[PDB]
């Protein structure tokens, strides 16, 4: 049936927001209102392809 | 006798005709639906042995809480 096309292991690597539950709820609301137009970018990406390996970038 | 209880041979020739004719197109029309109804529910594609599917307006194409349905 066709072999499954998955991204490499570099290609999976960035720069990770490693603060922990408490320090993301504490900055939520400033956070959304802030960084607004890329998130809704990527999620309309997600909703839109209906695949997590071309909405990456 | 002949002229006041009979008519003359045309009439039952030619209505022999007439029914000979409507037997003979009802034989044909018998061995044809027969071949028909064999036909159509062989293969499903008439309007005959139609059995029902899902109705497609049933789905709902709304965002689902998850990107991927
Ligand atoms: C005269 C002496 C020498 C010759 C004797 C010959 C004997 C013949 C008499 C006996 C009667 C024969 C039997 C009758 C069968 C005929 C029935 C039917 O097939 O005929 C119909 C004809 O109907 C007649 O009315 C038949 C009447 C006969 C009924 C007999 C009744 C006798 C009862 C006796 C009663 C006496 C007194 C009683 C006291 C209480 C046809 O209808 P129709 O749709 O047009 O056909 C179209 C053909 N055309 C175009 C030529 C006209």
């Amino acid at each position: 049936p066709g072999i499954v096309e998955l991204p490499t292991l570099e290609d999976l690597k960035v720069q990770e927001v490693k603060v922990s539950s408490s320090v993301l709820k504490a900055a939520a609301h400033h956070y959304g209102a802030q960084c607004d137009k890329p998130n809704k970018e990527f999620m309309l990406c997600r909703w839109e392809e209906k695949d997590p390996r071309r909405c990456l970038e | 006798i002949a002229r006041t209880f009979y008519d003359g041979p045309e009439k039952n020739y030619e209505k022999t005709m007439a029914i000979l004719q409507i037997e003979a197109e009802k034989a044909e029309l018998r061995l044809k639906e027969l071949e028909v109804r064999r036909l159509m529910r062989a293969r499903g594609d008439g309007p005959w042995y139609q059995y029902p599917t899902i109705d497609k307006a049933l789905i709902d194409h709304s965002p689902k809480t998850t990107p991927d349905n």
